[PDB]
């Protein structure tokens, strides 16, 4: 409980959802600055999605079981946990990091993206399985 | 040039000067150094041996000239090109434009007609006559909704950007995600929510390239937009952008409307004249041991066509199983290997038996061995699954062997193969010779990919032609030349896609439909061939009751009950929702109730009437009794039952699907409806022997797609990955914004988008993968709607050869394939309203007949004479060039209209004020007749009295708005202008006909239209049950929905013109990790249904676009032969008519409609013209029409239609346009009355009065 600016009580700013002692003990000025560049990276990235969804003005509509908070917050979980391929320890419920990938991809709206230097056809987005693969290891906490 | 063989070679050098010029580019050069010269190498040897042929004739062919100057100049240009002294991305490469045309002498000499090349010319000019018509009446039509559109619409530029945004920054990142249009009104269009407003892009600083062509803005533009929309190519979107702009029900009325004119009975117009054209071709044309005994058995038939069978599924059951598991010697290809010695063997045997000779000398054996040759050849390694395997997924056209039927309506359909070859020829050649014109056209042009090589443009007018995104060809090839050339290119475009789609898509439905069709001399030689309780009920239940009274008594009081009941059921349930079921909201379950009891008593009522089985007026006896029973049980099952919950895809939710087919009551209880059923079911054998070949035809593309494009389709959705190993990690996507808007991107500015994970997967709408994904991904490509989608994919991801695959089904598919469904269909309308079996000259006659029988005396009055002044403005009235002028007058008023009159816009005033003068000299003309005519007079034509209304109606307008003036008077002018406007199609008789044939055609195809609704109701409720709550995907958004059942409705009618139901279909199927499910109801749940999905959307598209969309086409077909005439040599003709009704007002100044027997002499001796009957040197004519109008009755006066049906009889052959009965009957009156008059002895009329005579 004291957000860095036992490691077990240090998160960090962005990923609230990580501890110091879960990372190092996966992935001391060395490291932590690296952390916490890491960190204001995926804020950045998670800013750039908040952007995209705020000029979605189907928000309200295009699902009547998911809404943008849930979708925010299964798209922040998924990003930290791509920035931080660690495993959490504390969590009171666990999951398997990767299932977060399908949680955006069923809470969050269908985004088309653009066809110019490819042709998706009718492909969203966001997608987490390819042609014929296994997809599900780490686990981390349930924030959903 | 005397020698035989130099003639050949032309043709073979024409054939490689085309093929030398559309390979004379500059990409080509560029990737093929050598080729830039080889070009050169032939050009110089043709353009000898084509000079030298052409000196050779002089020690058509002015064509010739010019085109060895063409090709001359074509090589100059060339010399100093590879100088380097003109600039191969010069448009000096234009000069070699009309090479191509060089093509024409290929297929020259095979100009040679059985027929003097007069009746061509005749023929010609009768059918381009025909086409100018139709051409003017489209472009009134245009003219008329483009008017509409500039005064309902404006320009669609407000769209909602970000909050704080001010002019000239405008970027991508300032419009929503997706872009959305916007009103800046309050209660109208659409408004967006907090942190955005609506603001014009135009205002901004924007230039019309980057927001587009598209509008209303002024009346070009909306023609150029309606002529878009007309060919049901993105109306659909333009609609969407409508009703946010502006009200919902302008856009729905206007486009509904223009769809259903437009895109369907005026272009059917067409369809209708190229059909007369080809029944005056053939009108003109008519006016002239141990091994050699088993081979043969029919169980080593049946074994090889077993063993084909095998090996095609064989072949198409090698789906795709990953990247760990295939060879180039697997399983599959030792089975084809066996397969293929086996039908060696076969053929090898075949050969030995009946010998090469006799072997070869079957077309069937023929393509046998032609299969064996390329199978043989495909088993080689090198050749595995490549273009070969065509000729394996060939195998299974053998199968067609199997069923006589199938293989006898291929024949017929086909019908002789000179016919649909040529066509196919001719299109092949127009094809090519386009593409290399376009080629040379924009071969140059920097920043268009599209005609860089013959390949690219042989595909852009392939694209063109199929209409599947000719607009985007279109304005990419604007946005590439500047825009001073900008118009000629669009009209250029313009013309390719009016040829292309209203005379040569028309083309294929004639030849089709002429070969379904019976020759005239097999119909000819064919019709000469053949010549208690229950009295109660049953009382209730039978009881029944000017034209009113005949409507009243259409059906029984209890029938009339259920109609009443069945209509208030559908009513009610049309406003059943995924949050408003009927189970909870008890205001929805009382209709339910009543449809049940009620429907209960009347089976009762008709039971204990009639029994159930085994009676001649049973309640279950035909298949509508039984559907009948069906409705009534799942009803009652359901009313009974009332679940709480509904699973999706449970028991309960077919239940409440099955309960959508309510509304098909009426097609049972209603006789016209019944009737309608039974005359399309009358085909269905025909439809499924088509449907079996379409079948076919997709199984052997499915079969080589996914042989050859079996996991070869999935890609990294990061398009800067190349390899599988890499396409991992994350990366950042853009989103897209707008693809109707071309804003440039800045230099210092990132596109929307946010980061996703990198996948290596497949298209969402279409794989090769299976056979089922195959044939689902063809059947949609059927459609042509998305298959750019398909055919990009598949030369980007597997290679450019495979190019050739999606282009021979799109043609095999769609330009026949699905044109046999539009023969069938019309033949089988046809056939049932009983003219298939007459000859042309037959339906002629019926169609005079009918055009004499709605004809009606000329009630004009005379011209007076005891006033000067009524007898002077009545010939200045009646003069042709006052109604020419007036109709300019009317045709020049419109023209006001080309800006929207409003009231914020000064503009508008002048514009309204000039309209006033209009109006009332407009005023002065309708004046002028009721002082020519006389009240009574001018009242007489029902013509005048819509002239008198608008007239009246202007005089209104101008008064309120020179007392008024506000937007009300504008709009109010605006409508008199348009009802004016409308007005002149009363000028124009080739426009009049036509416009007849439409509205008549509307009429008469009101019971389709009804039964069209009814099937579309039944899906919309369907559909309301099924994807009522369907995450929003590609195509499900805030408008396509089906939430609501209007809302059903409308995406319903947007997917009968096709406009991307593929999508909204994979939209329906999405199912999880996509969405999240639920166990308990199905309004609780954001998932879809796939396999309902599919069902649905499939069927419906089938049904109605395939099948009941033709039903329309059939019937304007009929009308159009019904209202337009052309001048002929053996009928009356319109001018004959109209002469003849001025010669009667002439002789008989009452207006009884009667005239006196004795009357009838002078009204023959005052005929002139084409009906001239000479008493000089013609007396014996005459004296039998007097004799016959003397005889119709015992001396009572005869009759206007009397006269005029026995002059139309008089100027016809009766032997070749009557049947055997009244050809009889005719010939029995007549030599009555000529022998008649021969014992009381003591021009086409003449013509034919000779034929009759002489052959006597
Ligand atoms: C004229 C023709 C008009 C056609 C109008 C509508 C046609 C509708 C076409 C789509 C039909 C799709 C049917 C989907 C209905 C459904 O989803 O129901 C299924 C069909 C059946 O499911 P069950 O096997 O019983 O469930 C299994 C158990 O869990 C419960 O029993
Ligand atoms: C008529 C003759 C048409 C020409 C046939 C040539 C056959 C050889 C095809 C291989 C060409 C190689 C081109 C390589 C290339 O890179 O060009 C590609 C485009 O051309 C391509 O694929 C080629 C796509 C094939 C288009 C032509 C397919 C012919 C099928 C005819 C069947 C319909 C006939 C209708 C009338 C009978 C790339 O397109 P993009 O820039 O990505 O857009
Ligand atoms: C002639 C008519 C029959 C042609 C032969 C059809 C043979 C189909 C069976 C072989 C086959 O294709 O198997 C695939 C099944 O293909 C079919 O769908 C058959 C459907 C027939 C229509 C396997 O599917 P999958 O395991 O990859 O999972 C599918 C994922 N969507
Ligand atoms: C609009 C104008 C309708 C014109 C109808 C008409 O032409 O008259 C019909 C008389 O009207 C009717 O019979 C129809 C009576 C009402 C039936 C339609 C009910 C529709 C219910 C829709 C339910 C919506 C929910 C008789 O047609 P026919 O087939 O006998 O003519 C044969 C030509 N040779
Ligand atoms: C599924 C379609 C089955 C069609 C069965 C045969 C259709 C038929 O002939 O309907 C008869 C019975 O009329 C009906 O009740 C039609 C009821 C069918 C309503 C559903 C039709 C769907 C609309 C067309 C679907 C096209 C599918 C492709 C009309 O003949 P009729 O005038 O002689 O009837 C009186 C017999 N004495
Ligand atoms: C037959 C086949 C073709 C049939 C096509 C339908 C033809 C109907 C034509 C009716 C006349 C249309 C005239 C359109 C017009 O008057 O323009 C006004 C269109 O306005 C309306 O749509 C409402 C009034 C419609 C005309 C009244 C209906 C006439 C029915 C009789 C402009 O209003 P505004 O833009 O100034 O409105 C505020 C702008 N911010
Ligand atoms: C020609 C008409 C259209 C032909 C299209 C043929 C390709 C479509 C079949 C694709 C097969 C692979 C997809 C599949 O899995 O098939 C499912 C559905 O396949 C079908 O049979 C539906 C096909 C309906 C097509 C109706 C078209 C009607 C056209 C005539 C009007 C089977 O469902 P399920 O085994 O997973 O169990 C479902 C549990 N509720
Ligand atoms: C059916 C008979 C009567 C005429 C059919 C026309 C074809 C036989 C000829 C005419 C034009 C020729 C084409 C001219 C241009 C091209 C492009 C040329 O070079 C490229 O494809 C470079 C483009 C690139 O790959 O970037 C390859 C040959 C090809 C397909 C030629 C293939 C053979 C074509 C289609
Ligand atoms: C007949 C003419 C009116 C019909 C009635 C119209 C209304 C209803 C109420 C209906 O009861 C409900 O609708 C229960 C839900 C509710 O409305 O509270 C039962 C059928 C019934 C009696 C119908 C039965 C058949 C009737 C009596
Ligand atoms: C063809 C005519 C003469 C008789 C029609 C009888 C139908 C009313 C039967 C045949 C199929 C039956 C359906 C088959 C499946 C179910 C699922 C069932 O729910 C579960 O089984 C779970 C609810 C009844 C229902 C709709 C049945 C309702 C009654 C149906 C429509
Ligand atoms: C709902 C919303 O975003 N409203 C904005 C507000 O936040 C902003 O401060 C203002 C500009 O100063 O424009 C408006
Ligand atoms: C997004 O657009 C930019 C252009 O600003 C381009 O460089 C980038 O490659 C695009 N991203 C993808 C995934 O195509």
């Amino acid at each position: 409980c004291y957000p860095q600016g036992n490691l077990s009580d240090f998160y960090l700013s962005f990923c609230n959802s990580y501890t110091l002692w879960e990372l190092f003990s996966g992935l001391c000025r060395q490291c932590v600055e690296a952390y916490q560049d890491y960190d204001h990276h995926a804020q950045e990235k998670y800013e750039e999605f908040e952007s995209v969804l705020h000029k979605y003005l189907q928000s309200e509509e295009y699902s009547v079981k998911s809404c943008p908070e849930d979708c925010k917050i299964v798209y922040k979980a998924w990003l930290c946990s791509q920035y931080f391929e660690v495993t959490q320890f504390n969590c009171r419920k666990t999951i398997p990091c990767k299932q977060y990938c399908l949680e955006v991809q069923t809470r969050c709206p269908f985004i088309l993206p653009d066809n110019d230097e490819v042709i998706y056809g009718g492909l969203s987005s966001f997608i987490c399985t390819g042609l014929y693969e296994t997809f599900l290891e780490p686990e981390c906490c349930d924030v959903r | 040039i005397n020698k035989p063989w130099v003639h050949s070679l032309l043709r073979i050098c024409a054939i490689i000067s085309v093929i030398s010029v559309c390979m004379n580019t500059p990409m080509t050069f560029e990737h093929y150094p050598p080729l830039q010269y080889v070009t050169f190498t032939l050009d110089t040897l043709l353009m000898f041996l084509y000079t030298a042929e052409m000196i050779a004739k002089m020690h058509w062919c002015v064509f010739d000239g010019f085109m060895v100057f063409c090709l001359w100049v074509s090589l100059v240009l060339q010399v100093f090109e590879i100088a380097d002294i003109v600039d191969q991305m010069s448009p000096w490469g234009m000069l070699r434009i009309p090479r191509p045309l060089i093509m024409i002498r290929a297929f020259r000499i095979y100009f040679r007609f059985e027929l003097p090349r007069t009746r061509i010319t005749n023929i010609l000019k009768r059918s381009g006559e025909q086409i100018w018509s139709v051409s003017i009446f489209l472009l009134f039509f245009l003219l008329l909704y483009g008017i509409l559109g500039v005064q309902m619409f404006g320009t669609f530029t407000y769209h909602c950007v970000v909050n704080d945004t001010k002019p000239g920054n405008v970027t991508w990142n300032s419009l929503a995600i997706p872009d959305t249009h916007c009103s800046p009104e309050l209660e109208e269009g659409y408004q967006c929510p907090p942190g955005f407003k609506c603001m014009d892009l135009e205002d901004l600083g924007l230039s019309r390239q980057e927001l587009g062509y598209s509008g209303f803005n002024e009346i070009g533009t909306s023609i150029f937009t309606v002529y878009e929309a007309a060919s049901q190519e993105g109306w659909v979107f333009l609609m969407y952008r409508a009703i946010d702009s502006f009200p919902r029900w302008r856009s729905y009325f206007y486009f509904i409307t223009l769809i259903f004119f437009l895109a369907w009975l005026v272009k059917n117009v067409f369809i209708a004249v190229i059909i007369e054209t080809f029944a005056e071709i053939r009108v003109q044309f008519q006016q002239m041991a141990c091994l050699q005994k088993m081979m043969r058995s029919s169980v080593f038939h049946m074994f090889i066509l077993s063993m084909v069978t095998v090996d095609v599924i064989v072949a198409a059951s090698n789906y795709y199983k990953g990247e760990n598991f295939r060879r180039q010697y697997d399983e599959f290809y030792l089975a084809e290997v066996a397969f293929t010695v086996l039908f060696d063997l076969e053929a090898l045997l075949k050969i030995w038996c009946l010998g090469f000779t006799g072997y070869i000398s079957s077309s069937l054996h023929k393509f046998e061995l032609l299969l064996v040759i390329g199978t043989t050849l495909h088993v080689y390694p090198d050749l595995y699954h490549s273009q070969f395997t065509y000729f394996q997924v060939l195998r299974v056209v053998r199968l067609i062997k199997i069923s006589p039927a199938l293989e006898d309506f291929v024949y017929k359909i086909f019908g002789p193969g000179k016919k649909l070859g040529s066509l196919v020829v001719f299109t092949a050649s127009l094809l090519i010779v386009m593409s290399a014109i376009s080629l040379q056209m924009f071969c140059f042009v920097e920043e268009l990919d599209r005609f860089t090589t013959f390949p690219r443009a042989f595909m852009s007018m392939f694209q063109i032609l199929t209409q599947e995104g000719w607009v985007d060809v279109m304005d990419q090839t604007l946005n590439a030349v500047g825009h001073m050339w900008a118009p000629v290119v669009a009209i250029y475009f313009i013309l390719y896609h009016l040829f292309a789609t209203l005379i040569l898509l028309s083309l294929f439905v004639a030849v089709i439909l002429d070969n379904l069709e019976l020759d005239e001399d097999l119909k000819k030689l064919k019709q000469l061939k053949q010549s208690r309780f229950r009295n109660f009920c049953r009382v209730v239940v039978r009881a029944r009751f000017h034209q009113l009274y005949d409507l009243l008594g259409l059906v029984t009081y209890l029938d009339w009950v259920m109609i009443i009941v069945t209509i208030c059921s559908c009513i009610s349930m049309m406003f059943e929702s995924p949050f408003r079921r009927v189970m909870h909201a008890p205001t929805l379950q009382i209709a339910e109730y009543v449809f049940v009891i009620f429907m209960s008593i009347e089976l009762n009522l008709k039971i204990m009437a009639d029994g159930l089985f085994f009676t001649p007026t049973a309640v279950i006896r035909d298949f509508g009794g039984v559907m009948d029973i069906f409705i009534y049980l799942v009803s009652l099952i359901f009313l009974c039952w009332m679940p709480q919950n509904v699973p999706a895809e449970s028991g309960a939710q077919l239940l409440m699907v099955l309960r959508c087919l309510r509304p098909l009551r009426i097609f049972k209880l209603v006789p016209q409806m019944r009737k309608v059923v039974r005359e399309l079911f009358s085909g269905f054998k025909e439809i499924f022997l088509v449907s079996i070949l379409l079948l076919t035809l997709m199984l052997v593309f499915a079969s080589f797609g996914v042989q050859l494009f079996a996991g070869k389709l999935a890609k990294c959705n990061d398009p800067n990955i190349i390899r599988r190993e890499d396409c991992n990690g994350i990366f950042r996507i853009n989103v897209s914004v707008s693809k109707n808007l071309n804003l440039k991107l800045r230099p210092g500015e990132k596109k929307p988008g946010f980061w996703v994970p990198r996948v290596w997967a497949n298209p969402r709408n279409f794989n090769f993968d299976n056979v089922g994904n195959a044939m689902l991904a063809l059947f949609e490509v059927l459609s042509l709607k998305g298959w750019v989608e398909v055919r990009d994919v598949i030369i980007h991801r597997v290679g450019p050869i495979h190019g050739i695959y999606i282009h021979v089904f799109v043609f095999l598919g769609c330009m026949i394939g699905l044109t046999l469904f539009v023969g069938v269909v019309i033949a089988n309308f046809n056939e049932n309203k009983g003219t298939a079996l007459l000859t042309v000259d037959q339906r002629r006659w019926e169609d005079l007949k009918s055009r004499l029988k709605i004809a009606q005396p000329l009630h004009l009055p005379p011209r007076p004479d005891n006033d000067g002044f009524r007898a002077k403005m009545y010939d200045i009235t009646q003069h042709p060039f006052f109604k020419r002028t007036i109709a300019l007058l009317v045709l020049a008023q419109s023209v006001l209209l080309s800006v929207k009159w409003d009231v914020e816009d000064p503009v508008t005033v002048p514009l309204a004020t000039m309209s006033v003068v209009f109006t009332f000299i407009f005023v002065l003309e309708v004046t002028m007749k009721i002082i020519a005519m006389s009240p009574a007079g001018f009242w007489q034509s029902r013509r005048n009295r819509y002239d008198l209304l608008v007239t009246s109606l202007g005089v209104v307008w101008v008064v309120l708005h020179f007392a008024l003036l506000n937007a009300y008077t504008y709009m109010m002018g605006a409508c008199v202008i348009v009802f004016r406007f409308f007005s002149i199609c009363g000028k124009h008789v080739t426009l009049k006909m036509l416009l007849l044939t439409v509205v008549v055609s509307m009429y008469k195809s009101f019971f389709i239209i009804v039964g069209m609704f009814l099937l579309l109701l039944c899906y919309a409720f369907a559909g309301v049950v099924l994807f009522g709550t369907v995450k929003y995907g590609e195509n499900i958004n805030r408008h396509a929905n089906f939430s609501s059942a209007g809302k059903a409705i409308t995406v319903l009618f947007r997917i009968v013109t096709g406009e991307d139901w593929n999508k909204i279909m994979h939209d329906c199927m999405v199912q999880p990790p996509f969405c999240t499910p639920d166990e308990f109801t199905y309004w609780a749940t954001d998932c879809g249904n796939y396999a309902g999905a599919l069902m649905y959307f499939c069927s419906f598209y089938v049904i109605i676009a395939y099948i009941m969309l033709n039903l329309l086409v059939a019937i304007i077909v009929e009308n159009f032969s019904l209202f337009y005439s052309t001048e002929e040599d053996q009928l009356l003709s319109y001018n004959d008519l109209r002469h003849f009704q001025i010669i009667w007002n002439m002789v008989d100044d009452k207006r009884e409609g009667v005239i006196p027997t004795f009357r009838v002499k002078f009204l023959l001796r005052l005929l002139r013209g084409r009906l001239e009957v000479d008493l000089d040197k013609d007396k014996l004519l005459f004296k039998h029409m007097c004799y016959e109008m003397e005889r119709l009755h015992n001396g009572g006066d005869v009759t206007f239609h009397d006269v005029l049906s026995m002059l139309s009889y008089r100027s016809v052959d009766i032997r070749k346009s009557l049947q055997l009965e009244e050809l009889l009957a005719r010939e029995q009156l007549e030599y009555t009355i000529e022998e008649e008059v021969a014992k009381q002895t003591i021009q086409s009329c003449s013509i034919i009065h000779s034929l009759r005579e002489s052959q006597q």
